[PDB]
């Protein structure tokens, strides 16, 4: 009851901003979202440090409201209500002379009351209930400002190419219902132990669930969708791409750790998905001639990270790396949300450059950020980078080929990041720009951000120093494992990794400098612009054809009417050839009579 | 008990076409809604308020009326939505009576407790609709009329004979419902009686084939769609399949059971999927109301108590928020004066809150979990599976083009670029709102309490098809 209370707070108050919220001052939806963020955070800190916490509650019959506060939904729990609030209270400041600030931080309370009813779940269902609320709070966000044609579109095929994946979700659902009939995680997992049963049926379930992930944390087919999320206002980014969403995408299996730790097949594909997620995010990061879309290519990347870690069967690392991540991207965001504000909007990169001494104390942040992604050496990013890269090696399932591939990808992560840095804050002067840039409510919290990107760390080091984290992890859920480990050699790794990164950075940082940007690669940054050329397949035999055939359908429909109005003039003309029967002519009506009694008498016997 | 609820929109109708005035049957439709719910509320089981009285004793028809755990919402949803069709309305022509008339007619038609007055009813309510369609409004009025009409005419009188084949080749002493479970068909007895109950039940759900007359029905009635809010608690045939003609020839449905799941399929799919290319309110409701229609009797007919729970409550919920979509669309007309999509564009920043209304109903409509949709598309998901997996796999490619068909809606009616700006909320469409968002949020957040009557009759009558 004090666990649903978390959820609640940030839907009283989305109520309060949605439906009045208008009926207050700029500041207030701002303070009041994020004051019931604030103490959400909080009052559910006092939950999970007093042990944890269970709620049961009345729903469909076999499906009871089951949430279950433990360590692996305390650890999100925490993530998500602290950098949340963080940005409901940057919120507060970006959001400023704009109508419908009510609607923003409504939206804002919304979201976050449904993120907590996704992590903290006990059945699927419930978990369903999180999955499709939260798609929807980022479809409302997304098209804030609704007066623009393009930030529409967007969100709808967000909540499109998304339902696909809960559809799958609903799919797999279904189908662990006919098996067990539980449909509530701890006891769905407390009897997933032992001998299971028809091993095919799971793993399609488990195929489905993760069909389901791919869309909600936007890896490939279903990639799509991201890039165009850039729609909303930049708080609403770091939301999605860093605190929230994509991360549930990890989290259903995490907590699904028990079904995909007894699915080698599932997860070796979950580790190729990952790694050519990454890849693809990866190579077509850089070319990107705006700021907002060539950070959305890197939260895509290193989401396809997180989907190799847990794709071997590191989970807790797949859930460091989310930690990390969660710091430095939403770093990354809240700073090219701060730079646009100072240039009203301008958003652009070959109209930028040269802003390093102009700005005081945003490029800080912009450096720590794209350092941290780049996985600086001593950085969050680099001890979740190279956590997965090692886990890579040492976990089941083999990662031979995939720690070769998810290096060269940490060589590319590093080289656009720069390539960002560098396009944004140096190679002279394009635009305009007047006085004040940063205001107070953004830097500060976007401060505390920083801090917790260089520090995100050291929670799990190798482990010679203390994994702080692993162990929080691994008991109260994520349970099974199957791991060697190594040394001498490891370090060798981690050095590996470092001094690649390294060499990375800067080779990022001349090339793109350069000017030059010579021959073939002027090309790949046209295709990187563009995305490789995806979604024009995608309107090739996908979307188009599904939409011209709602057309034939509807035609067909139209045809199949006028086809029943043909039986009916089938009758009428068959009627009046019987109406035609009757000439006038007496002697016609006599013989037709003698005629119809002859039939008659012939009937009766 | 039980026939006052049955009766009370039925007066009041009649006190607003001859009678005078308007307001009245609106509060009139609001009693019906008190009282429905009130029977609601208290509801003992499936007796409730028993009621029998001679009709033809000779012939064995009685009046026999009771709410069962399914009859129970049905009363509440109907007066519900009925009443939000008298408030909010605007058909206002002095046959919002015509619409009194229908909910209570329809009533009367959930509280039937033997065959021959079921019957009765199910041919009764045919006439307003037909009214309200014909001379209030429309010009195709007449055309559109036949079709509507004679699809469920040439439907229903082949019934008679397996309503007559139900009793008298049962050898049941008379039409009560009971009595009639109570001798049972034998094969290719029950076969052909429940084929008869099957062609008048599939033509009033509707299923694939057999819509063609939907989108004409809903086009033509007066505009502001109350007369089409009712059509829509029309759509009774799975009711009736559930209740009637399974349980009283259900060898049959054995063999009908695994068309009936690809109809249900089909139907789903292809409804939401030609909801899409839909331009105007009227045919975009229609198939997507094709497509939900499509979902609960895909959860009835796997049997599995699980998917036709979901069915019946779907059915019961869809027509609640597809009535008031219908009134909506009715009162965006009387301010705009048009049910075109494409045109007059910007909405949103000049209609206050309709975007938040609006929004909500289409959310119920799509089957977004904590709103009404949800509980029965996904009881029905898992019992659909359970008989047919394929079927419910190709049914639901229906979420896909739902929400495709709802948020192009929705944002081309809602969200973009300025018009001239709109008028913001009539005090009638105020209560409309509220009471509506009310219903959508109460049988979303506890589709336990609703449809708690439900769970005993799908697992029994699900069990009816086993040994």
């Amino acid at each position: 009851m004090a666990l649903l209370g978390t959820i609640l707070l940030p839907l009283l108050g989305f109520a309060l901003l949605g439906l009045f919220g208008k009926r207050m001052r700029e500041p207030l939806p701002g303070v009041l979202a994020s004051g019931l963020v604030l103490a959400s955070f909080l009052l559910g800190a006092g939950l999970l440090l007093s042990g944890g916490a269970r709620f049961q509650a009345e729903w469909l019959p076999g499906i009871p409201f089951s949430l279950l506060l433990d360590n692996l939904s305390g650890f999100m729990l925490l993530i998500v209500t602290g950098v949340g609030f963080l940005i409901h209270v940057y919120a507060i400041g970006y959001m400023g002379g704009d109508p419908g600030y009510s609607r923003f931080f409504a939206y804002f309370n919304l979201f976050i009351a449904m993120m907590l009813t996704l992590v903290l779940a006990d059945s699927y269902p419930v978990m369903f209930i999180g999955w499709e609320g939260v798609g929807l709070a980022s479809f409302l966000l997304i098209g804030f400002w609704y007066k623009n044609p393009q930030y529409a579109d967007s969100a709808r095929k967000a909540f499109i190419v998304n339902r696909i994946g809960d559809l799958g979700f609903m799919l797999g659902m279904a189908i662990l219902w006919a098996l067990y009939g539980t449909l509530s995680i701890s006891e769905l997992k407390e009897a997933m132990e032992g001998p299971l049963k028809n091993p095919d049926l799971l793993a399609l379930a488990g195929l489905l669930l993760f069909l389901g992930a791919v869309g909600k944390s936007a890896q490939i087919p279903l990639m799509v969708w991201l890039p165009d999320a850039m729609a909303g206002p930049t708080p609403v980014s770091a939301l999605i791409h860093a605190a929230t969403m994509v991360t549930a995408g990890v989290y259903l299996i995490a907590r699904s750790s028990f079904l995909y730790s007894v699915l080698p097949d599932v997860s070796y594909a979950i580790a190729v998905v990952g790694l050519l997620t990454a890849a693809y995010g990866a190579l077509s990061a850089f070319g990107q001639t705006d700021i907002k879309k060539i950070v959305a290519y890197s939260t895509i990347s290193q989401l396809g990270y997180m989907f190799l870690a847990a794709g071997v069967g590191a989970y807790w690392v797949a859930l460091f790396h989310v930690f990390t991540h969660a710091f430095f991207k939403a770093l990354l965001f809240l700073a090219s949300g701060s730079v646009i504000h100072a240039l009203g909007g301008e958003q652009d990169v070959r109209k930028m450059g040269g802003l390093w001494k102009h700005l005081p104390q945003t490029r800080w942040h912009a450096l720590i950020g794209a350092l941290a992604l780049g996985g600086l050496p001593l950085l969050s990013g680099f001890w979740s980078k190279d956590a997965i890269l090692a886990a890579t090696l040492t976990y089941p399932f083999g990662g031979v080929g995939f720690y070769v591939g998810a290096l060269l990808v940490a060589v590319l992560t590093a080289m656009y990041a720069m390539r960002w840095f560098v396009l944004v804050f140096l190679g002279e002067e394009r635009g305009h720009h007047h006085p004040h840039e940063a205001p107070p409510v953004m830097l500060w919290p976007n401060h505390l951000l920083a801090l917790g990107s260089v520090l995100a760390g050291y929670l799990a080091l190798p482990h010679p120093l203390p994994n702080v984290l692993e162990p929080f992890l691994k008991p109260a859920l994520a349970e099974v494992e199957a791991h060697h480990l190594s040394l001498g050699a490891e370090w060798g790794l981690i050095a590996l990794s470092a001094a690649v990164a390294l060499l990375g950075l800067w080779a990022g940082f001349v090339f793109f400098q350069r000017k030059v940007f010579p021959a073939w690669y002027l090309a790949f940054e046209a295709a990187s612009r563009e995305a490789f050329y995806v979604d024009r397949a995608y309107n090739a035999l996908i979307v188009n054809p599904l939409k011209a055939l709602a057309e034939a359908l509807f035609y067909g429909d139209r045809g199949l009417l006028s086809g029943y109005f043909g039986l009916g003039g089938a009758a009428r003309s068959l009627g009046q050839g019987l109406a035609r029967l009757q000439t006038g002519y007496l002697r016609v009506y006599a013989l037709l009579f003698v005629l119809g009694a002859l039939l008659l008498l012939g009937v009766m016997r | 008990m039980v026939v006052l609820a049955v009766l009370l929109p039925v007066v009041f109708g009649a006190l607003l076409l001859l009678g005078l005035p308007r307001a009245l049957g609106v509060l009139g439709a609001g009693l019906s809604f008190l009282l429905n719910l009130y029977l609601f509320l208290t509801h003992p089981g499936g007796v409730a308020h028993a009621f029998q009285a001679p009709l033809l004793p000779g012939a064995g028809v009685y009046w026999a009326f009771g709410l069962d755990g399914l009859s129970a919402l049905f009363f509440l949803t109907i007066a519900l939505t009925v009443f939000l069709g008298a408030l909010v309305a605007r058909v206002e022509g002095r046959f919002l009576g015509l619409a009194l008339l229908m909910e209570g007619l329809l009533l009367g038609l959930f509280a039937a407790r033997d065959l021959l007055v079921f019957y009765v009813f199910f041919e009764a309510a045919l006439i307003p609709a037909l009214l309200m369609l014909y001379l209030y409004g429309g010009e195709g009025r007449t055309r559109a009329l036949y079709t509507f009409v004679l699809f469920t005419l040439v439907g229903s009188l082949p019934m008679l004979a397996a309503v007559l084949g139900a009793r008298l080749l049962s050898g049941s002493p008379t039409f009560l419902l009971e009595d009639l479970l109570a001798h049972p068909l034998q094969e290719e007895a029950a076969f052909w009686v429940f084929l008869g109950f099957a062609l008048a039940f599939a033509i009033k759900t509707p299923l694939f084939p057999l819509h063609a007359w939907l989108p004409p029905f809903h086009q033509e009635n007066h505009p502001s769609g109350l007369a089409d809010a009712l059509g829509t608690l029309y759509k009774v045939g799975v009711f009736a399949f559930f209740r009637f003609a399974i349980p009283l020839a259900p060898e049959g449905f054995a063999q009908a059971q695994g068309l009936l799941l690809f109809l249900a399929a089909l139907s789903a799919l292809y409804g939401a999927w030609v909801a899409f290319a839909a331009k105007d309110f009227k045919t975009l409701l229609a198939y997507a109301g094709l497509s939900h229609m499509g979902v609960a009797a895909l959860g009835v007919f796997s049997g599995t108590p699980e998917g036709a729970m979901g069915g019946l409550y779907l059915l019961a919920a869809s027509g609640v928020y597809t009535g008031g979509l219908f009134l909506l669309a009715g009162r965006l007309y009387e301010r705009t004066g048009t049910l075109e999509i494409g045109r007059y564009r910007g909405l949103a920043q000049s209609a206050p809150g309709l975007a938040a209304l609006a929004l909500i109903l289409f959310l119920a409509m799509v089957g977004l979990p904590g709103l009404s949709g949800f509980p029965g598309e996904f009881l029905t998901l898992l019992g659909a599976y359970k008989a047919s997996p394929w079927l419910a796999a190709l049914a639901f490619l229906s979420v896909i083009a739902s929400a495709a068909y709802a948020l192009t809606a929705f944002q081309k009616t809602f969200w973009e670029e300025g018009g001239s700006g709109v008028k913001d909320l009539a005090g009638a469409e105020w209560g409309f709102a509220l009471l509506s968002v009310l219903a959508l949020l109460l049988m979303g957040v506890f589709p336990g309490y609703f449809a708690r009557g439900l769970h005993p009759l799908a697992e029994a009558f699900a069990k009816l098809l086993g040994g």
